[PDB]
DNA sequence: GGCTG
DNA sequence: TTTTTTTTTTTT
């Protein structure tokens, strides 16, 4: 590995600028490698630039080495190539090499300290550190890392953090003006967002509308369905995207020509993403099967999603709980925690839906207290939008969206808003 | 457990088994036998892969063919119940020859330079002055039967390199045969005159200073104060100069048996030698000299610098292990 | 000097009473000495007295030993003999020998640790400490002297206790005088302090405000967030310390010039600590994870916190429990016990958050019987606080704190004090 | 060890008195040992006294055997020396030797019986017992020991039981007249006593008051704390003993002159014990840890406790059940049983505390069914008191200690009695 | 054609993108081939990129291999080279080889099952 | 011509 | 992964 390290010190710039401050003579060897590194360090000190092979050989010629040292250094210099390795592997491997050598040196030093300690006090070296310095020395061996990034350091990462607030690095817009207004620019990555459906509201209509909106904005969407097949969910997606009514597809009003024309028109647009629909049996998909699905999609389909939409939280299974109940609070709390952990670890926006409490069903207003999942969903959910469909709203083709929990912004800023739900095309349109 | 009653009882049980041999050194008790469970090798009728080891806390039988491994008590309970009865009841009851001459052996220093064995030992690059410590024979079974009769049934003429072993007094008590041909029963055939003979080659040549102990007698010929244990019991005790010996084995970092012997030596607080900074890559010092162009005095320079003991030796072994 | 140690253990009452309680079997060797000490230790355990030669070589040596072991033990026992030596030199030489052997054992152990950690996973010999805890082993080996320090004698140790009283070397004062007049000087080092607020009532505004106050007081603060990213928590801290509304940093009413100016104005102050924010997925961090994070911070960033703020106690996991339990009582109690053990081990004030029961939602008063996850959490906490701002305090930007459990003082003295919340700046101000 | 047995039969006296009745010639050997024991037994039968070495030589001379064995016997009586070994070890080893030889003889006898049964009736021996006698004689070899007492007999041992009534030898007074009245002499040794109360009610306060009262009655009190630090418990004890409020210590109203003066005034008392306060991590100590602590306390100092105050048993761990293998009931029952076993082994009064359920935290009356964790803890306890505090009681500095369980007296004579509680001084006073 | 498969996994990108998700360690003989594929798979799992020859020689040195295994892996790595061919014959040949290896493994497994049943 | 755990 | 006892706890 030392040959590679020296070669890419001589014949690289980013690697040099990254690993030079953490490079010491004692890390290499007691033979040709140490002499070559000493030549490199001397040249960089006298001339603040990376030496070339000819300059290195000139320095070796004008240097004080014996015959064996001269031969070793000459052979090692002749054995260095400008080959192109990847930067990440090179940095990680040289970091591991440096750490191993530092640990070996520290262990040898503490062994020598102990050996010197067990010697006649009249007869010992004064320069050798005392035994009490052993725990600190090993610490200096363990404090060797090319790059230190343990968490977010306030007052040490304020310039990077400001670039996050200006660039809105975490926000993902909604394509609906009202939803962008109440989220201060959309939902955030690594979040769990749920919709609460009162009596008479479907949970998959809103999820399909969000999936279509994200698809039109260029995002990779992974729709995991539980109670429905892939074809049915993709048919809801087609209804929203192709403007064809859902019943028109089953009846046969729309022909193959119009369908293919609309699909190719969408394919021509470069602002379109990819939608992958995966079906799982009811209760047969925990938030560990989703990790395997993501791994398979990344490896085989190269599909790395930014939006993950689960059809229904209640139908899912809690991996930690293991046991499965049709409508149990402990499972819903665990499922929410597991899904939010998946969202955080995958840096994706995760969407799901739940049913509101029966009292919430009868009452147009839904309270966090009036929720089927109490203290379990309004504790692990960054955003919880509530959807109310009464007779008067249904007659006007509308649904009252109420904001029950908003980690993003103030919940009471714009709490109630009317949404233009179309149940045929499975779409949400804004209301002026 | 009671080891000597296990040795006594095991012998009778394994005595019935064919190919029964008593491998009893000065400090161990082993019994070689054909395995009664599987009949040992079906193809080879003369193989005895069943073994009994009684030098441990419990005398255990192990088969190297069918992987049977059991205590002697379970073996007696399962196969010899009449012997098993008395075994548990007795359990409850208590609960020198000098090699004076070498016939048909010629020393290498008085041999002619055009001898084919002289060309081989020149190909092994042994220095000339060591050539008076080496003999050559063509009647190796005849020589062994002249020393220890009965080991070779028929004295077919086999050319072998004679390796006499002398004590601290300088008296030959054993001799090893190096196989000149590639096809042989064994690479190194060690023959003793009396069973308590020394197995350390060249003890009479030890001068003052550190004593380097190697694995090959030919390897010790390049080494000043170099002696070599010829396998056997590998007993550190039977090895002299315990205060000042140097423990040199072959260069093999990925070999598990070599690092097992290194771990046994370093756990005993001995001075073990480490090849972790060696410029050469061959297995032994003779192979280093023959194949990598190494001269001996560079090797006398390397080892002295890297002599290790105790805790610092441990880390050297930790990094040399893989 | 094993022979002398054993001989004067057998044939000296004063030496025995002085040195036996500090004797261990891992000090002598891997041969006859260890077996002889095993016999002596077994005899002393069984009969509470020093064995004689007859007891050693008859009542004890007739055991399960190898021939070689039997011969070695017989020779060592026959070699034991009483020798006239001063009982100040014997104790000092024995102490030196014990210290040397402890250092040797520690060096061997850390060598084995490095060798094990160098190996790839699936063969890494679990339960063996990581490379991070090498220096603590050496430090423990250093302090292996023969001094009797078992507990705190009441009469023999009143000087150190009075020094602790006068120095007050347990209190960490708040920046709020109201929280200092009820805690009699702030929270204590080895303690677990809890906030209970509900859903979107606080419970992280309070934790962020406490972190900001501790930062202004020069303390090193470690904010481990399980429900929010590092950037959002740091944004709340920025809103608290820069006197800028949380919405202003999102809409864009604050320029980069004034942001950098305020940050540099805070930097130049010597009375400012370091705040490090680290995020973990919801339900994927235990006390062992926190210990690993602390070790990593100490080694790499040289960061040893005095305040540890876990954003939520109930969405962590138990290190001791191996199989997830649907019973929230045992899991939350175990998590709280592990967190308090970590706090008392690191001598760090540990603040966390707890969720109140749905009954307490929109309730003008919250009792201790309103704790949601577990009733064992209030038993392990050293100081709990409840936030009960229902409807009218929100209109007045107020929050009422009840002081449900107070181990620093009488909770019935100043039960309510009506804290001045500010949600835009995410801070608490007094009503002085 | 036949040489030791014979030597201590000839020379030692108390050993002879204890071991001679359980001695038979079949227990020794069939060689010199049997002959020597036969000579000793013949001499003791002739003259009812232990013979001497010269007497043994005279008996050998006058009563002769065949010279083959006679030489072995005369060389057997050349090694019997005084060798003043400890009595307990000698008795135990002799008992083990005779038990082993009895087992060997019984096995040989049953083997001989089986061999005789196989032989035809024509030539079979008549003295040998039948096969049907094999089990019972084996039992005769199983129940061989030096314990002359197998149990307690009501009529045979009426004496040595009246002694336990005149001198209590179990009662430890309480220093409080009400507790002595309801206990009829105080708590007994080898017992488990529990104070049960809600969270933040006074349990540690009561335990510290009891520890202070015991300390004033010349008792060795060991306070083991699983939650609070040693300094906090010592501060409670100082507040109780030095008549200084807790607020005074944390407000600096007491000078070092007063503190040291009061401490030395207490030291000058000859009626003061020792109070060692030991801290363990929550859930990180068991009964075996307590036994090791007691052993090291006895070794490193002259401290053998008579009172052991465990702060809370619920936060300990069982030394038999693996961690979190069983539910709360089984684990807490096992912990209580282990603590009571420790108490009966050490002959100490063990006080502890337990939590009540969530339903009893705001109740004016506490029943035995309100115990948290196991219901087997009341079964295992010997004396249980319930501490009840309400608003009216807190307004008058009083509590409502109620007898839940009493093996010392009738719980109904004085079931509920008011007790003044000075929380500032952490002291229990009795209303008079 | 294990050597060709390894060579075009290392030195080719379209071939790697096409065939990597379907390759498995069970498709290679227990000699140098399986160990070399283990090194490649570990490198890809740890760095999400195709290793070079230097990376594998570093991974070989930092490995717990016997002398025979080490020599075989080093020889196989030395023998690797980028032979120019067409990215339509390579994919189908690799698919055929993988199918044959899967059939061989299935046959061995069912033979072992039948041997186990008669016990 | 030996070799186990 | 289910099954059954008992307990303790909590949520509705
Ligand atoms: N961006 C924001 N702008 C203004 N107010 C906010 C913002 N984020 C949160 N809040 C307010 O802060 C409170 C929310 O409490 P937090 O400190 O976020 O913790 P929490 O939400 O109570 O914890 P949970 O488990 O998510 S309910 C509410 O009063 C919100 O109105
Ligand atoms: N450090 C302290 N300073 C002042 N008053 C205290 C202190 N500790 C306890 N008290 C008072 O004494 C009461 C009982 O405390 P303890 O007896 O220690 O409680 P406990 O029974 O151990 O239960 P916890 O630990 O509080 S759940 C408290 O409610 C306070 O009124
Ligand atoms: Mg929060
Ligand atoms: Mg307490």
């Amino acid at each position: 590995m030392v040959e590679i390290i020296l070669s890419h010190l001589i014949f690289d710039q980013a690697y040099f600028s990254k690993v030079w401050p953490y490079m010491d003579s004692e890390y290499f060897e007691s033979g040709p490698a140490k002499n070559t590194f000493k030549l490199i360090k001397s040249h960089v000190n006298e001339y603040h630039s990376v030496p070339s092979i000819n300059a290195l050989n000139v320095a070796l010629e004008n240097s004080s080495f014996t015959e064996t040292e001269y031969s070793g250094v000459k052979t090692l210099i002749s054995k260095l190539a400008d080959s192109p390795e990847d930067h990440s592997w090179l940095v990680k491997e040289t970091e591991k090499y440096v750490q191993q050598r530092a640990m070996f040196n520290a262990t040898s030093k503490i062994i020598e300290i102990q050996t010197n300690a067990e010697l006649p006090p009249e007869k010992r070296n004064k320069k050798m550190p005392d035994v009490g310095a052993i725990p600190d020395i090993m610490r200096q061996a363990l404090s060797i890392s090319f790059d230190s990034y343990v968490g977010h350091d306030w007052m040490d990462d304020y310039e990077a953090r400001w670039l996050s607030y200006m660039n809105k690095a975490r926000k993902v817009p909604f394509k609906l003006r009202i939803l962008n207004k109440i989220t201060k620019g959309g939902a955030e990555t690594g979040t769990l967002n749920v919709l609460m459906a009162g009596v008479n509201v479907g949970k998959s209509l809103g999820l399909c509308s969000l999936a279509a909106d994200y698809l039109q904005l260029g995002h990779n969407v992974l729709y995991i369905s539980m109670e429905m097949a892939e074809e049915v969910c993709a048919k809801r997606i087609d209804a929203n995207m192709l403007d064809v009514s859902l019943d028109d597809i089953d009846d046969g009003h729309i022909s193959y020509a119009e369908y293919k024309g609309k699909m190719e028109k969408w394919r021509e647009k470069s602002t379109l993403g990819r939608l992958i629909v995966k079906q799982y049996p009811t209760g047969g998909a925990d938030a560990n099967t989703f990790r395997s699905l993501l791994n398979e999609l990344k490896l085989k389909k190269n599909f790395v999603p930014t939006i993950i939409i689960v059809d229904y939280l209640g139908i899912c299974k809690s991996c930690r709980i293991r046991v499965y109940s049709e409508n149990s609070y402990t499972t819903v709390k665990a499922i929410a925690e597991e899904l939010r952990a998946l969202a955080v670890e995958t840096e994706t926006v995760l969407w799901t839906a739940a049913q509101v409490g029966k009292q919430a069903w009868d009452s147009s207003d839904v309270n966090m207290s009036d929720i089927a999942e109490s203290a379990g969903l309004p504790a692990t959910a960054d955003f919880m939008l509530a959807v109310i469909e009464t007779e008067e709203l249904a007659a006007a083709e509308q649904q009252l969206i109420k904001q029950i929990k908003s980690r993003y912004g103030d919940k009471n800023k714009w709490n109630k808003f009317l949404m233009g739900v179309q149940k045929g095309n499975q779409k949400w349109v804004e209301i002026e | 457990s009671i080891p000597w009653i296990d040795n006594e009882f095991a012998y009778r049980a394994l005595a019935h088994l064919p190919k029964f041999t008593q491998v009893n050194n000065s400090s161990t008790f082993k019994l070689r036998f054909r395995c009664p469970v599987c009949g040992d090798s079906k193809t080879d009728q003369n193989k005895a892969r069943g073994w009994y080891y009684g030098d441990n806390n419990e005398g255990n039988i192990h088969c190297y063919n069918c992987n049977y491994h059991a205590p002697i008590g379970i073996y007696l309970k399962e196969f010899e119940p009449d012997l098993y009865r008395e075994y548990i009841f007795e359990i409850r009851k208590e609960k020198k020859k000098i090699i004076k001459s070498l016939p048909s052996c010629v020393r290498l220093d008085k041999l002619a330079e055009d001898h084919p064995i002289i060309k081989y030992v020149k190909a092994r690059c042994i220095p000339k002055d060591k050539w008076k410590y080496l003999w050559f024979t063509t009647e190796w079974p005849k020589l062994v039967n002249s020393i220890a009769p009965g080991t070779y049934k028929k004295e077919i003429s086999e050319p072998r390199l004679v390796i006499p072993i002398y004590n601290a007094n300088g008296k030959a008590e054993s001799f090893q045969g190096r196989a000149l041909k590639k096809d042989a029963p064994q690479k190194y055939i060690t023959i003793e005159a009396y069973p308590e003979a020394t197995k350390i080659y060249g003890v009479e040549r030890v001068k003052d200073g550190d004593v380097y102990v190697l694995e090959g007698p030919i390897d010790s010929l390049f080494i000043e104060n170099g002696i070599a244990i010829t396998g056997g019991q590998l007993d550190l005790e039977v090895v002299p100069f315990k205060d000042r010996r140097v423990w040199v084995l072959d260069n093999e970092p990925r070999h598990p048996d070599t690092i097992k012997r290194m771990t046994k030596l370093v756990d005993a607080g001995e001075r073990v030698m480490f090849w972790d900074k060696s410029p050469w890559k061959s297995k032994d010092v003779n192979d280093m000299i023959r194949k990598e162009g190494a001269t001996p005095e560079q090797i006398m320079e390397y080892m002295k610098n890297n002599i290790a003991q105790g805790l610092m030796a441990k880390m050297r072994l930790s990094k040399y292990a893989k």
